[PDB]
């Protein structure tokens, strides 16, 4: 439950 | 610069691509951010989302 930030 | 993600506030689409409205885990709403679903491994919140909606 993880995501990249841009 | 992956983080742990609290929940999928909203969905839109921009420019063709589905983007996805994130509340950051240990972060304040004012970080909320607008994230491509390609930018997300969070296939239960994702499938959970789009059954709720």
């Amino acid at each position: 439950q993880t995501a990249r930030k841009s | 610069e992956e983080f742990a993600v609290e929940k999928i506030i909203d969905r839109r689409v921009r420019k063709g691509m589905v983007e996805y409205y994130l509340k950051w885990k240990g972060y304040p709403e004012t970080e909320n951010t607008w994230e491509p679903e390609n930018n997300l491994d969070c296939q239960d919140l994702i499938q959970q989302y789009e059954a709720s909606r």
